[PDB]
C-alpha cells in the first residue's frame, strides 16, 4: 500500500525501445484491456514529456480464447536496479525439477494490488499504435505493479510468502516457486489429489483477492520424467566404409568432450580408397577401440559444474520431420542439459511455430532447473523470426536470443 | 464573456544536470532594434510574451531578418542553445500515414488552426529560459527583457506538445463521431467523411463549436487549400493517390551527387511505378562519396535508366484501402538480386508497388531472397494495413515443400499460391542424404603454403583415377573448393566426394544459387549439371584412407 522506492541502475537512462507492427486484432485487444485498466486505476495516461517506451504485444494463453497483454520489459528489466535489500536472492530451489507434477500458475494479476513508487512509474511507458499511424498512438503508463517487470516478483515477494503461509504449513512437502508473473507447484501426489492441491491454492488467491482473468488455468508438467541425451553410437553387423567415416566423425566431436576418446584402430579399417558404398568388416583391434569408446560415453562429463553468475547459452538443431535437438551450457562441450522434441503442437507444416514452441519449453525447462532463462543461438534468419514469433508465443516471459547463420557441422552428431 | 476551459500545460524540464542558456545577444542596428521593438510590443499585447526584471540569469539571441521583397522585418529567436538542454519529448509524428493504407472519402475539409497554437501556454517553471534581450538604441539603456508564455516556434518541445495538446482537444469529438477522421498537419486539420456534403458540414461547423469550448477560433472564409492535396511528396485526391510528378533530368555527363538524386527519385517512384530498377545505378555509388566526382554510366546503368523512363512516361495512380476485401501481393523475380511487388484488391488496381534487393553477402540464393521479400513486404503489411496479405509467388508448391523440409534453418512463408509467370524460383540441384551405390567416389583436398600462397589441389578415386595440380597466389580455402571443383569436372553424372574441409561444407550446406566467389560459381555450375551428388565430410588428419593419400600428394 506504500510504495518500495525504486531506481534504474547508475548512470543508465529509461527504455526507448520502438514498438513493432502490430495486427488490427491485436490493437483492438490492447485498446478494450487498456480501456479497462485506466478505469480500474492501473495505467493511466502520459504526455510528451515522457519519451520513453517499452513495446507491447498481446497473446492468447496455452488453451484459452481471451487475450493476453503482454509487455516486453526485456530492455527495462536490464536496466533496473537489482532487489537485493531484504534478500540477496530466493536461493533457487533443486528439488523442484525432482517432483513427479508441476503446475505452472499465472499470478500475475495479484502484482496489480500493489502501488508502483510514482518517481518509477514514467519508465513502463507504452504506446498502443493505430493502424498506418493515421491516429496518435494512445500512451500509458503503469500505476502499480506491471505484469512482466522483473521488479513485481520481489516487490510482492513480502506478500506473497504471508498469502501462502497457511497453504505451506498445512502442505509442507509441496515446492512452490515464483518465476516473474509464474507460480510453480511441485508435488509428488497422484494427480487427481494434485489438481485438487491447485485449486485449493487458487482459493487463497481469491480468498485474498476479495477478478483475475487466467488464475484458473493450469500448464502442467512432470520433471521427473524430462528425458536427456547421452552420446550414442551405432550398433551395426555390416559397416559401410561412410558409416565408419560418419562414426570416426562423431568420436572426434565427442573426443571434444570426453578424453579418452581413440580413433586410430577404427582409422586403420579405411587403409586405401575405397568406395563409400563398400562393406568394411571390423577388426579385433577396432571392435575393441570401438567399445572402449563406447564404455567411456556412459560416463558424466568431467568438471561440469553450474555457476550462477554466468548465462547459460541454448543451441537448437532442426532435425527434420518435426524433431529438434537442443544443449543448455555455460561453457562449450560441458552442457548442462541435452534433449529432444518431435511432438510439436499444431505445427506440422511449419517450422517457425515448432521452433517457438521448443523455445518456450527449452525456457521452462530452463525456469525449472536454475531458475533463470537461457540466451538462445536460434537457427533462423533474424527477419524470419522477427515477423512470426510473436504469432505463436504462448509464455509471459520472453528470453534473449542471437540468430546462426552459418550451418554448424555438429546438427550430425545430435541427430 | 463566455467561459473557456484552459489547456492543461506539459511539465518541462531541462536535461539532467543542465542549465538554462546563458547566450550573448548580437549588436543590432538601429534599425532592426526598432522594427523589433513594434513586433514584441505586439506580441506582448496579445499575451506571448512578457517583461521581466533583471534577476533572470538566462539568455536567448535574437535576430531581425528582411522579409524579402518587402520594407516589413521579421523576428528570429534563436533557441539552438535552449534546445540542447531540454529533455527529450515523445514525437508521435515519427510515422507518417502512407497513401495506400487511407480510405476513400467524399469529402475533406481544411481547417486552420494556427491561432490555437498560442493558445497553447508554456509551463509556468520552463518560462524564465526563454530570456531574451531586445538591445537599446546606441547601448545607452537596459535592453528590453521579455519570456515567453507560449509555445515558442523554433523550440524543442513546441511540435510535440501542439500536437499533443490538440489531439487531447479532439479525442472526444472523434470517439462520438466514427464516422469522421481528423489528422493534424502543421497549422490545419483535416476533416474527412462520406456524409452528403450538408451533414458533413454540419460537422465541420459541430467541430468549430467544439474548438471553441477552448477559445480556440477558426477561419470562417474556408480554407484555400482544396483537393487534391501535395502532402510529404504525394498527391492525395479524395478516391486515389499518387507520388508527386517524378521528372528524371536529362543529362550528358552524371555526378555522384546527381546518381544519388537520381536513385532517390526512383526509390520514391517505387511505391506506385511498377518495375522500376535501381540495381547497376546504384552500382555506380559504390564506396565513393566525393559529391563532385563523374561516373561514366555503364552500358548497363544506360538500359536501367532508359527502361525506367519508360515506366514514367504517363502517370499512375493508387487506389485507397477497402478494409471489406482481401489484400494480395504478388512479387516478380527481376534479376540481380532485384524483385518487384504489388500490392491489391481487385484484379488490376494496385494500392501501392514496390521493390526489394537482394542483402549483401558472399553466398545467396533464390529462394532465400523471395523469402526475405515476403517477410519484407509482410511487416510493410502490418504497418500499413494491420494484415497479412495473401501472395501469389512465382514458385511451383512442390519446389517450396523440397526447400523447407531440407534446408538446416527454420524458415516460413505464410498463406500463398503459385502464380506461374517467369522467371520462376526453382531449386538448381539438391544433394544426395545417402551414399550413392555404382557412382566413383573421390576424395579430394587442397593445401597451400601461406608465405608464397603456392598450393595444390587434387583427388584420388576409388577406380585409381586421380589429379593434382599446381596452384599460386591462393590460399587453403581456396584450394579446397579447387579440388571439390575438379572432382566435379572430371566425374561421371553420379558422384561421391569426400571432404575434409568444414569451410567448404558450410557454404555447399547454405545452398547458394551465386556467390562472390568465382570457384564457387563454378563449383554451383558444376553440381548443375549432375544427376546425383553426394558431399561426405571426415576429420582432417585422422588416418582415413583416401583421404590420407590426397592430403599427401597436395600438401608436398
Ligand atoms: C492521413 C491524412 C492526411 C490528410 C491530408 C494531408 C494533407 N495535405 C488528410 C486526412 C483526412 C488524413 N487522414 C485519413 C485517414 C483515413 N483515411 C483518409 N483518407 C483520405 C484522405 C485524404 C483524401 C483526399 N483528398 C482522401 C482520402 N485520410
Ligand atoms: O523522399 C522524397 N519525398 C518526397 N518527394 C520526393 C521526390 C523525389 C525524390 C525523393 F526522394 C522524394
Ligand atoms: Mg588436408
Amino acid at each position: 500500500i506504500e510504495t518500495v522506492p525504486v531506481k534504474l541502475k547508475p548512470g543508465m537512462d529509461g527504455p526507448k525501445v520502438k514498438q513493432w507492427p502490430l495486427t488490427e486484432e491485436k490493437i483492438k485487444a490492447l485498446v478494450e484491456i487498456c480501456t479497462e485498466m485506466e478505469k480500474e486505476g492501473k495505467i493511466s495516461k502520459i504526455g510528451p514529456e515522457n519519451p520513453y517506451n517499452t513495446p507491447v504485444f498481446a497473446i492468447k494463453k496455452k488453451d484459452s480464447t481471451k487475450w493476453r497483454k503482454l509487455v516486453d520489459f526485456r530492455e527495462l528489466n536490464k536496466r533496473t536496479q537489482d532487489f537485493w535489500e531484504v534478500q540477496l536472492g530466493i536461493p533457487h530451489p533443486a528439488g523442484l525439477k525432482k517432483k513427479k507434477s508441476v503446475t505452472v500458475l499465472d499470478v500475475g494479476d495479484a502484482y496489480f494490488s500493489v502501488p508502483l513508487d510514482e518517481d518509477f512509474r514514467k519508465y513502463t511507458a507504452f504506446t498502443i499504435p493505430s493502424i498506418n499511424n493515421e491516429t496518435p498512438g494512445i500512451r500509458y503508463q503503469y500505476n502499480v505493479l506491471p505484469q512482466g517487470w522483473k521488479g513485481s516478483p520481489a516487490i510482492f515477494q513480502s506478500s506473497m510468502t504471508k498469502i501462502l503461509e497457511p497453504f505451506k504449513k498445512q502442505n509442507p512437502d509441496i515446492v512452490i516457486y515464483q518465476y516473474m508473473d509464474d507460480l510453480y507447484v511441485g508435488s509428488d501426489l497422484e494427480i487427481g489429489q494434485h489438481r485438487t492441491k491447485i485449486e485449493e491454492l487458487r482459493q487463497h488467491l481469491l480468498r485474498w483477492g476479495l477478478e483475475p482473468p487466467f488464475l484458473w488455468m493450469g500448464y502442467e508438467l512432470h520433471p521427473d520424467k524430462w528425458t536427456v541425451q547421452p552420446i550414442v553410437l551405432p550398433e551395426k553387423d555390416s559397416w559401410t566404409v561412410n558409416d565408419i567415416q560418419k562414426l570416426v566423425g562423431k568420436l572426434n566431436w565427442a573426443s571434444q568432450i570426453y578424453p579418452g576418446i581413440k580413433v586410430r584402430q577404427l582409422s586403420k579399417l579405411l587403409r586405401g580408397t575405397k568406395a563409400l558404398t563398400e562393406v568394411i568388416p571390423l577388426t579385433e583391434e577396432a571392435e575393441l577401440e570401438l567399445a572402449e569408446n563406447r564404455e567411456i560415453l556412459k560416463e558424466p562429463v568431467h568438471g561440469v559444474y553450474y555457476d550462477p553468475s554466468k548465462d547459460l547459452i541454448a543451441e537448437i538443431q532442426k532435425q527434420g520431420q518435426g524433431q529438434w535437438t537442443y544443449q543448455i551450457y555455460q561453457e562449450p562441450f560441458k552442457n548442462l542439459k541435452t534433449g529432444k522434441y518431435a511432438r510439436m503442437r499444431g505445427a506440422h507444416t511449419n517450422d517457425v511455430k515448432q521452433l517457438t514452441e521448443a523455445v518456450q519449453k527449452i525456457t521452462t525447462e530452463s525456469i525449472v532447473i536454475w531458475g533463470k532463462t537461457p540466451k538462445f543461438k536460434l537457427p533462423i534468419q533474424k527477419e524470419t523470426w522477427e515477423t512470426w514469433w510473436t504469432e505463436y508465443w504462448q509464455a509471459t516471459w520472453i528470453p534473449e536470443w542471437e540468430f546462426v547463420n552459418t550451418p554448424p557441422l555438429v546438427k550430425l552428431w545430435y541427430q | 464573456m463566455v467561459p473557456i476551459s484552459p489547456i492543461e500545460t506539459v511539465p518541462v524540464k531541462l536535461k539532467p544536470g543542465m542549465d538554462g542558456p546563458k547566450v550573448k545577444q548580437w549588436p543590432l542596428t538601429e534599425e532592426k532594434i526598432k522594427a523589433l521593438v513594434e513586433i514584441c510590443t505586439e506580441m506582448e499585447k496579445e499575451g506571448k510574451i512578457s517583461k521581466i526584471g533583471p534577476e533572470n540569469p538566462y539568455n536567448t539571441p535574437v535576430f531581425a531578418i528582411k522579409k524579402k521583397d518587402s520594407t516589413k522585418w521579421r523576428k528570429l529567436v534563436d533557441f539552438r542553445e535552449l534546445n540542447k538542454r531540454t529533455q527529450d519529448f515523445w514525437e508521435v509524428q515519427l510515422g507518417i500515414p502512407h497513401p495506400a493504407g487511407l480510405k476513400k472519402k467524399k469529402s475533406v475539409t481544411v481547417l486552420d488552426v494556427g491561432d490555437a497554437y498560442f493558445s497553447v501556454p508554456l509551463d509556468e517553471d520552463f518560462r524564465k529560459y526563454t530570456a531574451f534581450t531586445i538591445p537599446s538604441i546606441n547601448n545607452e539603456t537596459p535592453g528590453i527583457r521579455y519570456q515567453y508564455n507560449v509555445l515558442p516556434q523554433g523550440w524543442k518541445g513546441s511540435p510535440a506538445i501542439f500536437q499533443s495538446s490538440m489531439t487531447k482537444i479532439l479525442e472526444p469529438f472523434a470517439a462520438q463521431n466514427p464516422d469522421i477522421v481528423i489528422y493534424q498537419y502543421m497549422d490545419d486539420l483535416y476533416v474527412g467523411s462520406d456524409l452528403e456534403i450538408g451533414q458533413h458540414r454540419t460537422k465541420i461547423e459541430e467541430l468549430r463549436q467544439h474548438l471553441l469550448r477552448w477559445g480556440l477560433t477558426t477561419p470562417d472564409k474556408k480554407h484555400q487549400k482544396e483537393p487534391p492535396f501535395l502532402w510529404m511528396g504525394y498527391e492525395l485526391h479524395p478516391d486515389k493517390w499518387t507520388v508527386q510528378p517524378i521528372v528524371l533530368p536529362e543529362k550528358d555527363s552524371w555526378t555522384v551527387n546527381d546518381i544519388q538524386k537520381l536513385v532517390g527519385k526512383l526509390n520514391w517512384a517505387s511505391q506506385i511505378y511498377p518495375g522500376i530498377k535501381v540495381r547497376q545505378l546504384s552500382k555506380l555509388l559504390r564506396g565513393t562519396k566525393a559529391l563532385t566526382e563523374v561516373i561514366p554510366l555503364t552500358e548497363e546503368a544506360e538500359l536501367e535508366l532508359a527502361e525506367n523512363r519508360e515506366i514514367l512516361k504517363e502517370p499512375v495512380h493508387g487506389v485507397y484501402y477497402d478494409p471489406s476485401k482481401d489484400l494480395i501481393a504478388e512479387i516478380q523475380k527481376q534479376g540481380q538480386g532485384q524483385w518487384t511487388y504489388q500490392i491489391y484488391q481487385e484484379p488490376f488496381k494496385n494500392l501501392k508497388t514496390g521493390k526489394y534487393a537482394r542483402m549483401r553477402g558472399a553466398h545467396t540464393n533464390d529462394v532465400k531472397q523471395l523469402t526475405e521479400a515476403v517477410q519484407k513486404i509482410t511487416t510493410e503489411s502490418i504497418v500499413i494495413w494491420g494484415k497479412t496479405p495473401k501472395f501469389k509467388l512465382p514458385i511451383q508448391k512442390e519446389t517450396w515443400e523440397t526447400w523447407w523440409t531440407e534446408y538446416w534453418q527454420a524458415t516460413w512463408i505464410p498463406e500463398w499460391e503459385f502464380v506461374n509467370t517467369p522467371p520462376l524460383v526453382k531449386l538448381w540441384y539438391q544433394l544426395e542424404k545417402e551414399p550413392i551405390v555404382g557412382a566413383e567416389t573421390f576424395y579430394v583436398d587442397g593445401a597451400a603454403n601461406r608465405e608464397t600462397k603456392l598450393g595444390k589441389a587434387g583427388y584420388v578415386t576409388n577406380k585409381g583415377r586421380q589429379k593434382v595440380v599446381p596452384l599460386t597466389n591462393t590460399t587453403n580455402q581456396k584450394t579446397e573448393l579447387q579440388a571439390i571443383y575438379l572432382a566435379l569436372q572430371d566425374s561421371g553424372l553420379e558422384v561421391n566426394i569426400v571432404t575434409d574441409s568444414q569451410y567448404a561444407l558450410g557454404i555447399i550446406q547454405a545452398q547458394p544459387d551465386k556467390s562472390e566467389s568465382e570457384l564457387v560459381n563454378q563449383i554451383i555450375e558444376q553440381l548443375i549439371k549432375k544427376e546425383k551428388v553426394y558431399l561426405a565430410w571426415v576429420p582432417a588428419h585422422k588416418g582415413i584412407g583416401g583421404n590420407e593419400q590426397v592430403d599427401k600428394l597436395v600438401s608436398a
